[PDB]
């Protein structure tokens, strides 16, 4: 939503020295580098004029967009990395292993028959998680994505399966 | 020999005789020799049971003769009784004269492998047999068209000695 | 001849007469029993055609067709019993009823010995097809797409019928032998390039070149899954064969008047492949891709070279089979999906392991990779085409860069990628697609050793 | 080629694996002790690209630059080979920099390990293949090229002095990273990084024109 | 070497282009020159599948080395005095090519110091 | 302070340099606030229907079908003949193909002139 | 007609079994890459006595097997040369894939997918000495669309990586 | 590679943060906010975060980041994106 | 990643070796 | 340890 | 044992058959498997005729 | 202070790394000139 | 199920249907911007920005994200060039305009003393290869019959 000043600087902050991080390479450079990065932020901290906050926010980036290492480090997993979704390829959703023949279940009875658990649960969940949604949905429709959890006990956060039942980040 | 040597020239192979003088052991003797008791001999074993077996019963097939028939440069004007023998023998011999450059580009194949690096000039006579026959060739079917027929291979040549006789008139003068 | 025509038609009282639920069962049966009647007869001699009678006859060209349009026949009804299992028992032995139909006069023309014989059953073979696009086609633009598909044959098609009749008033017989032996060089006047635009016209629109052929993209994306493999499996070649058999009497005049159709058939495949890299619609792009590989076969058809012929009749079969398994790999996917785009179902792969391959070598056929006899085709139309002029590799070569990267593009965005999240009725594939889908790519191979079957009277 | 440069993958690979699948060149550093096998495979890898002689690249870059330079050819592609020869040991040197030659800066958890029989045999068999490789070769085959024999001295050095001249700097250059002073973007490294700006171009205008001009225009 | 320098950075006029020489005629300055006795004739050098770049007047310490080779085998560490002397002997080939290059170098500078000197008399 | 970044087609303007919300007004905050709104009004019933159980079947996006629409049948419908579009029909239609056909017919015109006066040589081409 | 002729084709129908042993799925569904990896190294054993033959002698074959189909004048023909480019780099390029192969089980020791792996990386092999023994341009043409469409593959492995596919 | 498993990210969680000079050993504890008790400024927030990310091996979005805030909250969002549950 | 492996991991220390 | 793995059914 | 077997049906059994395919269906047809003539040399002898073909003439003694 | 400190402090240097080795590989030089020297004294 | 008016229509001329279209793609229509009468039949579909999927936010959560996509909203005409494996547009570090000027720069600059390399080509002091007989003439395919022109190498 609103993206607020304190958030973009310290966007620039963490981006910043990541790209320091990548120019650096060597720990005490990169050390020694941050600390006087980090010096000449919090100098100017005593601004009553937000507008010149954004003003010396101006070339800032303008400074790192020219100062940006053409390529900078990023962790495999992150996107633009090399292991990006490279485990994609193995994650199958679990709704298809509904459709798994009788002989296959059977090899993998005590998990199947949990799943009918989880089967069960989400089923009456639904309608308990969903009655719980309208009676406080916000007027004009959901203003914000977040989503509230369960007020009362027992009953599961709405719209839980998703994200519980997602299948694990390392598949096999 | 299945095949004949009149039609495939082989020259005869130079095979040096082996005079080493290394005393370590060749090995590629070896390897032959291996080679001979594992897998040459079995083979063989097998292959003279086989061809015995086959001698055991017999039977013969022979090639297909077709009598020479008139073609279509004395076949009448439509008359499509005659344009048939003379179409199909017509088209008979473009197979075989297809074949014949087929038999004289293995020819000329055989001598690049055969003569290594002597290939240039060793079998100038092969290059020339072949220019012979692709040239003489061209004279005869080539541009006939994906419809061709004996009708249009004597347009074609016709053609020729229309334009080498108006030569040789010229070349009179 | 007539052992495979009577067992054709005597097929349909079968299929009529048999019990309710055993009408796929048996047609199948004998449908597969007249293949392998049929390819009895692919056997050729040297140089005469296999003539049986005056009223048909068969030649190292018709004889690859045929076998391939009864090879057909058993494939829709595989591919059709599924979305016909919810309807009336009669409405079922009707939809039998107009393939066996439709096959049977594929089997007539081309047999077929007269030009007019081989002419009035070349738009007969439109009326069964009318029926199985309009009704049951499954879509509200296939009113519209049935209309577009019948005018444009027939716009081509009767001046043809001008053209043939005056044939028989001025050259007595249309005998396909009578014509090739009494062959005479067509003159320049200028009638008579009217009189090769009438006998050419016809052929042109049912095999669809640059500009007279946007009733392919309708012709196919509406028409049911059946209609679609037989219209460009055979039906875009009913145009191929006649062509073939009617430009021995359009000499010279076809040197000349090449030209247009040249330019247009060269420069539409560069188009048509374009589009096909470009198209939000997977039948869409199949159908495109096969403008493109069809007028490939213009150029090769229309210069007129020994070799050109040759690679026609083998990109003529090979395209065939090869777009009826994209139809088929389509059509398997849509019904899961119940849409037609090809970005809904993404990811298919992760999810059907098998579907994966069979898309897999389908893709690597249409690719013209080698030894595949779409390689054989397109390798053998280049050279002929070089021969004819040097240029034209800038244009042919450019089409298979482009037909590589529509052909991977539908394979990356379905197969491939990550799988759709809210689809989830997506079942283990049923082993009737499965072995559809083996019935299609395992004779191609099949025909890889033996490429002289298919190269046709030219070899 | 065969030998060494397939070499370097899987010895880079060997690094990759056990490093927790990273691939950034800017995380490893005192490699050396830790892979030693690994750090061994390298360095005979890098110096049989280089063309260290009687070893590998010497039996072939050695001759070809050599060869070259021996023969009537334009001049300035001639002058690109040894530029090219010189940058070869020049990658090879931040490679072996970066990757061993330093300190770690990988993550705090350590994982390397190089001690499966699969890696070390697998690299070892390559390992005596590269030592030798072009004595046998050149030995075995039978002599079927001219060989060049009166070389001007300065220039048969040539095959040798430029990749030692350029193992000097790019190593002067390398260690200059662990001098304190801050390395300003020269404008030439924002273009031989960036894959030296083809990508960036080739791959993103004429795929958006030709795309473009299929939908827009042409089906459209 | 740097006749490159001289050609280029220099006058063009005072370096044989490789592609012309030899220009004067090899009587012209060497009285009675003797030819090059070839050792090996066209048949022995032929059958030994001698590729033509190397059917060069040094050949013949070539052949035998392939002989050497031949029983060599498995020994690929015999044949050096014999390749040696092969590379001795297109030592002696290559040595004549310079001497052949200012041969017609040396020449055609005294051909223009010569023009000169019998011009600019008049 | 080097030389700025000039956006293109190609390679946009980022949004770190975007002098609009940097400058932010007392009502463009107000229109990126309902932005998420609708957002959320998409993405609610979405994950409702995605995550029904009874739900079997396929959430069809009603932008998905516009898409298609848009681009297989909205066309012709909205289509106007103008110059514009009459002249890139002609460039791109009857253009290229006489283009082609001046090179292929030049290119024809030249071969069977060579060969015609024996000014070309085809020996060992038989198999045309 | 030496062995020569003989075992160096042999050789390119020693490593065409793994891959019709896997269509079979009888195939060991967890030893698999330890069974193709034993068969390049017999590949690889087998290629040096063709090798070995060639320096001594410098026999250099042309052997030309079934006869695919004729073209007129025109006789396509499954045929393979077995110049020195060929008879040594067999040797060499199943040595370097053999190692390749003992260090791929150990990187990929966790891939499930490994079965596949390594029987596209045969799949690769074979349309390799195709490619260089080749005494036809067809053929020659077979391979450098064989190593092609097999590289496409191999490189998008990872098939849900964006970035792999492109 | 061993299952990590929440005992070791908490273990290597505070080894961290007891590392950071500006926060001493004595008072960490598992749900420490930092700036309601120990103080540390919300701009070096968005700094002890990356020590986490080079810590583990993985970037932490910008979204969460800002919400990344106590310790154990630390830990917690560290299992479920490496689906750590043991 | 069973337990027993004799390359035991190590955090921020010199990874143990082999003689071999 | 050892946890179940999803994956198509493969028996069709 | 297992490397036996694995000879036998993979090393052994294929060997078997290419050569039967070779010496009697591939080399039954002409110029299907064509030698390069075995490159003799000056002095050395042939088996199938037997005559030496004579040596070369002395070199012009270049020493180095 | 982990990446400078331990056994991973006192990293060898550059051309450190290229000669690895030298040691023991000149050690196996001297005694093969011994070897050959001997047997080419004894010939 | 769309029926048919959410279905695209024809450009919106005065702001009610603009109104009417902009709900028809479920957006504003402060935002809504139709694409040019150009006459190309584009239709009521809606201008958004020339901006590739590589551009989105990989940390939001997407419904397609793959494609990086949510449900409903509407998507880019060109969907189809914009896609993640298709043509990207993500700003390069490095302006455009000097993109192509170091780019075009560097291939004529190389290409160009390529040719004048070619002009003054590097060779070192060395004569011909003095061949025998008559300079291989009759190995190097020249015709028997035709007797060579005497060629001969001297010793210097
Ligand atoms: C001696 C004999 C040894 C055993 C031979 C066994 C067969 C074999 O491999 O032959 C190799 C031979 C090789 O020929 P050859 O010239 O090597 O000679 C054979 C004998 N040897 C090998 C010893 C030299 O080739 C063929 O026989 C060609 C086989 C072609 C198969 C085509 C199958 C088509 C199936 C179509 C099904 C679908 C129909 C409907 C659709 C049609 C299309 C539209
Ligand atoms: C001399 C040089 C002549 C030209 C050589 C080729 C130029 C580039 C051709 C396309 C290269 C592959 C390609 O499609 O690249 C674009 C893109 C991948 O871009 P990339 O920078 O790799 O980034 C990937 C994500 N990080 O990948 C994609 O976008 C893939 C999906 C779309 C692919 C469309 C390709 C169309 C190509 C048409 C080319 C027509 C003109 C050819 C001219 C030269 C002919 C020889
Ligand atoms: C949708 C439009 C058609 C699509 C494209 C179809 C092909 C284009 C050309 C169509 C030609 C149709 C008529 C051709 C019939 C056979 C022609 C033939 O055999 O050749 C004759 C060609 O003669 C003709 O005149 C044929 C017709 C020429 C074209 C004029 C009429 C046809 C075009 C208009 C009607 C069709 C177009 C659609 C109208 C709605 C030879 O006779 P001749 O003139 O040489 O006779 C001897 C002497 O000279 C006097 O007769
Ligand atoms: C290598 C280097 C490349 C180049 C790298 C960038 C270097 C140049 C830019 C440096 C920053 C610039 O001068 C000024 C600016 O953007 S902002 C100044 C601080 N004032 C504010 O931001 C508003 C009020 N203050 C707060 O919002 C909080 O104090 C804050 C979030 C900052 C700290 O966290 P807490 O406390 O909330
Ligand atoms: C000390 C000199 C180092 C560089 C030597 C090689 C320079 C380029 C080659 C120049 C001579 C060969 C080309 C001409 O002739």
């Amino acid at each position: 939503a609103y993206l607020t000043h304190q958030q973009k600087v310290l966007r620039l902050y963490k981006r910043a020295l990541r790209h320091l991080e990548s120019w650096c390479v060597h720990r005490d450079k990169y050390r020694y580098f941050a600390c006087l990065m980090r010096a000449r932020f919090d100098e100017h901290k005593n601004e009553k004029d937000m507008v010149k906050a954004t003003q010396l926010l101006r070339q800032a980036e303008e400074e790192f967009w020219y100062g940006q290492h053409p390529q900078p480090y990023i962790f495999p997993e992150s996107p633009g990395g090399t292991s990006y979704e490279r485990y994609e390829c193995y994650k199958v959703p679990e709704w298809c292993l509904d459709d798994w023949h009788p002989s296959e279940k059977a090899m993998y009875p005590d998990y199947f028959a949990k799943r009918e658990q989880w089967k069960r649960l989400r089923r009456e969940s639904w309608e308990r998680e969903v009655k719980q949604l309208q009676e406080e949905t916000p007027p004009g429709g959901p203003r914000t994505e977040a989503l509230p959890p369960a007020r009362k006990e027992g009953d599961l956060p709405p719209l839980w399966w998703h994200i519980v039942t997602r299948p694990r980040e390392r598949p096999m | 020999d299945s095949w004949d040597k009149d039609v495939y020239p082989e020259p005869p192979r130079r095979t040096p005789a082996p005079a080493p003088q290394t005393s370590l052991p060749n090995p590629v003797t070896y390897l032959t020799k291996i080679f001979d008791l594992l897998v040459d001999r079995p083979v063989t074993l097998a292959r003279e049971f086989i061809e015995q077996q086959h001698a055991k019963n017999r039977y013969y097939y022979y090639h297909r003769e077709f009598r020479r028939v008139p073609d279509i440069t004395e076949c009448e004007e439509k008359d499509i009784l005659c344009m048939f023998e003379a179409e199909m023998q017509w088209r008979r011999d473009y197979k075989v004269d297809q074949e014949i450059v087929n038999i004289i580009q293995e020819r000329l194949k055989a001598c690049q492998q055969r003569e290594g690096e002597s290939y240039r000039q060793n079998c100038a006579k092969e290059l020339e047999q072949f220019t012979q026959v692709s040239k003489a060739f061209q004279d005869r079917y080539s541009d006939l068209g994906a419809h061709y027929s004996a009708r249009k291979c004597l347009a074609k040549q016709k053609q020729r000695m229309l334009a080498e006789r108006k030569a040789a008139k010229e070349a009179a003068a | 001849m007539l052992k495979i025509i009577i067992p054709t038609t005597m097929l349909l009282p079968m299929t009529w007469m048999s019990k309710h639920n055993m009408i796929w069962i048996n047609a199948t049966v004998h449908s597969l029993l007249i293949s392998l009647i049929s390819l009895s007869l692919l056997n050729q001699l040297g140089e005469n055609s296999l003539n049986f009678s005056l009223t048909f006859f068969s030649d190292s060209l018709s004889a690859p067709l045929l076998v391939l349009t009864t090879w057909l026949l058993p494939l829709m009804l595989m591919a059709s019993q599924s979305h016909l299992s919810k309807e009336t028992t009669t409405r079922k032995k009707l939809y039998i009823t107009m393939l066996i139909l439709l096959q049977l006069f594929l089997i007539m023309t081309f047999t077929a010995t007269e030009l007019i014989l081989f002419y009035i059953l070349f738009e007969a073979t439109l009326v069964p097809t009318l029926i199985i696009i309009t009704r049951w086609g499954n879509q509200t633009e296939r009113l519209n797409a049935g209309l577009y598909f019948l005018f444009y044959t027939l716009a081509g098609s009767l001046p043809l019928l001008v053209a043939l009749v005056y044939i028989q008033n001025t050259t007595g017989s249309l005998n396909f032998l009578i014509i090739h032996y009494w062959s005479h060089p067509l003159s320049n006047s200028w009638s008579n390039i009217f009189m090769w635009l009438a006998c050419i016209m016809a052929f042109m629109v049912k095999m669809p070149l640059y500009g007279l052929h946007l009733w392919l993209p309708k012709a196919h994306v509406e028409a049911p899954i059946a209609g679609s493999m037989v219209l460009a499996a055979v039906l875009l070649k009913l145009g191929g064969y006649g062509m073939m058999r009617i430009t021995t009497i359009l000499n010279p005049l076809t040197n000349y008047m090449a030209y247009p159709f040249l330019m247009l058939s060269m420069w539409g495949m560069i188009m048509t492949s374009s589009i096909c890299l470009r198209q939000t619609d997977l039948k869409s792009l199949i159908a495109y891709s096969s403008v493109s590989h069809m007028a490939l076969v213009i150029v090769a058809i229309m210069i007129q070279t020994p070799w050109s012929f040759m690679g026609a009749t083998a990109l003529m079969i090979a395209h065939g089979l090869t777009s009826s398994m994209l139809f088929c790999l389509a059509n398997t996917n849509y019904e899961r999906v119940h849409s037609r785009t090809m970005i809904l179902a993404r990811g298919l792969q992760t999810l059907l392991p098998l579907m994966a391959t069979w898309w897999l070598m389908a893709s690597l056929t249409n690719l013209a990779l080698p030894p595949s006899i779409n390689l054989i085709g397109e390798l053998f139309i280049i050279t002929a085409s070089f021969s004819w002029s040097n240029i034209t590799i800038i244009l042919m070569g450019m089409n298979m860069m482009i037909t590589a990267l529509y052909s991977l593009y539908m394979l990356i965005t379905t197969q491939r990628g990550k799988y759709t999240h809210h689809i989830n009725n997506i079942k283990a594939s049923f082993t009737r697609e499965n072995a559809l889908m083996a019935l299609h790519i395992l004779p191609l191979l099949l025909l890889t050793l033996n490429p002289k079957m298919i190269l046709g009277p030219l070899y | 080629h065969a030998f060494f440069k397939a070499m370097l993958f899987m010895c880079s690979g060997s690094i990759i694996h056990s490093l927790n699948d990273e691939q950034d060149i800017r995380k490893m550093g005192g490699l050396y002790k830790a892979m030693p096998f690994t750090t061994t495979a390298l360095i005979i890898g890098s110096l049989a690209l280089t063309g260290m002689p009687y070893l590998t690249g010497f039996y072939s870059k050695d001759l070809i630059i050599e060869a070259v330079n021996m023969s009537y050819t334009n001049a300035w592609a001639l002058l690109m080979t040894l530029i090219a020869t010189s940058l070869t040991a020049a990658y090879s040197t931040r490679i072996i920099f970066f990757a061993f030659l330093g300190k770690p800066r990988f993550p705090p958890l350590v994982l390397i390990n190089e001690n499966n029989p699969l890696l070390i045999n697998s690299i070892k068999r390559l390992l005596i293949g590269s030592i030798f490789a072009g004595f046998i070769i050149s030995n075995n085959i039978p002599p079927m090229t001219v060989p060049n024999t009166t070389m001007p001295l300065y220039m048969k050095m040539t095959a040798l002095i430029v990749t030692i001249m350029g193992f000097m700097l790019a190593l002067e250059l390398n260690n200059t990273t662990y001098y304190l002073k801050f390395k300003y973007p020269s404008q030439t490294y924002k273009f031989s990084n960036m894959l030296g700006y083809y990508p960036s171009i080739m791959h993103r205008l004429p795929t958006y024109h030709n795309l473009s001009m299929s939908q827009k225009s042409a089906s459209s | 070497g740097a006749h490159l320098a001289r050609r280029y950075l220099g006058d063009a006029s005072k370096e044989p282009d490789p592609l012309r020489m030899p220009t004067f005629p090899p009587d012209y300055g060497f009285p009675e020159r003797k030819e090059r006795e070839m050792v090996a004739t066209q048949q022995e050098m032929n059958d030994a599948q001698l590729m033509l770049q190397q059917r060069d007047y040094c050949a013949h310490y070539l052949i035998q080395l392939l002989k050497c080779k031949r029983d060599s085998f498995p020994n690929f560490l015999a044949c050096k005095h014999e390749q040696h002397d092969w590379d001795y002997c297109e030592h002696l080939d290559y040595v004549k090519r310079m001497k052949e290059f200012e041969r017609e170098r040396r020449l055609l500078q005294r051909k223009k110091r010569r023009e000169q000197r019998e011009a600019e008399m008049a | 302070s080097f030389p700025k970044y000039k956006p293109s087609r190609l390679a946009t303007l980022p949004a770190t340099l975007d002098p609009a919300e940097y400058d932010i007004s007392p009502e463009t905050r107000k229109a990126q606030a309902e932005r998420l709104a609708i957002r959320s009004r998409l993405k609610r019933e979405y994950l409702l229907q995605y995550n029904d159980p009874n739900r079997l079947g396929v959430i069809e996006d009603p932008a998905l079908i516009r898409w298609t629409y848009a681009r297989s049948a909205n066309i012709y419908p909205n289509f106007r003949p103008t110059p514009k579009t009459s002249l890139l029909g002609a460039l791109f239609g009857i253009g290229p193909l006489f283009f082609w056909y001046y090179v292929f017919k030049t290119d024809r015109d030249k071969k069977e002139k060579l060969i015609q006066e024996g000014k070309l040589d085809q020996t060992f081409n038989i198999s045309y | 007609m030496n062995p020569f002729a003989s075992l160096t084709l042999t050789t390119l129908i020693i490593l065409t079994i793994p891959i019709m042993m896997s269509n079979s799925n009888i195939y060991k569904t967890n030893l698999y890459p330890n069974y193709v990896k034993t068969t390049v190294s017999y590949a690889f054993t087998l290629s040096l006595v063709p090798l070995l033959m060639f320096m001594h002698t410098g026999q250099e074959m042309i052997i030309s097997n079934w006869h695919w189909m004729t073209l007129q004048t025109v006789e396509l023909s499954l045929s393979f040369k077995m110049d020195y480019f060929s008879v040594m780099f067999i040797p060499v390029a199943l040595f370097v894939t053999w190692s390749i192969m003992e260090f791929s089980m150990w990187y990929m020791h966790s891939d499930p997918f490994i079965n596949r792996f390594f029987k596209y990386l045969v799949l690769f092999l074979i349309t390799m000495m195709i490619l260089v023994t080749a005494n036809n341009l067809f053929q020659l043409f077979i391979g450098w669309e064989g190593v092609g469409i097999m590289s496409f593959l191999l490189i998008g492995w990872w098939h849900g990586r964006t970035d792999a596919n492109t | 590679a061993p299952p990590l498993t929440l005992e070791a990210i908490k273990d290597r969680v505070l080894y961290v943060l007891k590392l950071y000079d500006k926060i001493d050993p004595e008072k960490l504890s598992v749900n420490s906010h930092f700036m309601k008790d120990l103080g540390l400024d919300s701009l070096d927030q968005v700094e002890i975060i990356m020590a986490m990310e080079d810590e583990f091996g993985f970037e932490i979005p910008d979204i969460d980041a800002e919400k990344l805030m106590c310790p154990q909250e630390i830990v917690d969002y560290i299992a479920d994106k490496k689906d750590v549950y043991e | 990643a069973g337990g027993g492996v004799h390359i035991e991991p190590r955090y921020r220390q010199f990874p143990q070796l082999t003689r071999s | 340890k050892r946890l179940f793995i999803i994956k198509p059914s493969g028996f069709y | 044992y297992r490397h036996s077997i694995f000879a036998v049906t993979h090393v052994l059994i294929p060997v078997w058959i290419i050569h039967y395919y070779l010496k009697y269906h591939v080399t039954a047809k002409p110029y299907t498997v064509v030698e390069r003539k075995p490159r003799i040399f000056p002095g050395d002898t042939i088996l199938e005729t037997g005559e030496v073909i004579p040596l070369m003439k002395e070199f012009p003694d270049q020493h180095h | 202070a982990w990446r400078y400190s331990g056994g991973f402090a006192n990293n060898v240097s550059f051309v450190g790394a290229l000669l690895k080795g030298f040691k023991w590989g000149f050690a196996a030089f001297v005694v093969a000139v011994g070897a050959e020297y001997y047997l080419e004294s004894q010939n | 199920h769309v029926t048919k008016d959410m279905f695209p229509g024809p450009y919106p001329k005065t702001p009610e249907e603009r109104a009417a279209a902009a709900k028809k793609y479920n957006m504003r229509v402060e935002d809504y911007e139709p694409y040019p009468d150009d006459g190309m039949g584009y239709g009521d579909y809606p201008k958004l920005p020339d901006r590739s999927q590589q551009e989105r936010d990989p940390w939001y959560d997407w419904d397609h994200p793959d494609l990086r996509l949510n449900w409903g909203e509407p998507i880019h005409w060109d969907l189809d060039m914009y896609i993640r494996n298709r043509v990207d547009t993500s700003p390069t570090p490095v302006s455009w305009n000097t993109m192509c000027k170091h780019l075009s720069g560097f291939v004529a600059f190389m290409l160009f003393m390529f040719w004048v390399g070619e002009i003054y080509p590097s060779y070192q002091p060395v004569g011909p290869k003095q061949y025998p007989y008559n300079d291989l003439y009759l190995e190097r395919g020249g015709d028997p019959t035709k007797e060579p022109e005497p060629v001969v190498h001297y010793e210097i």
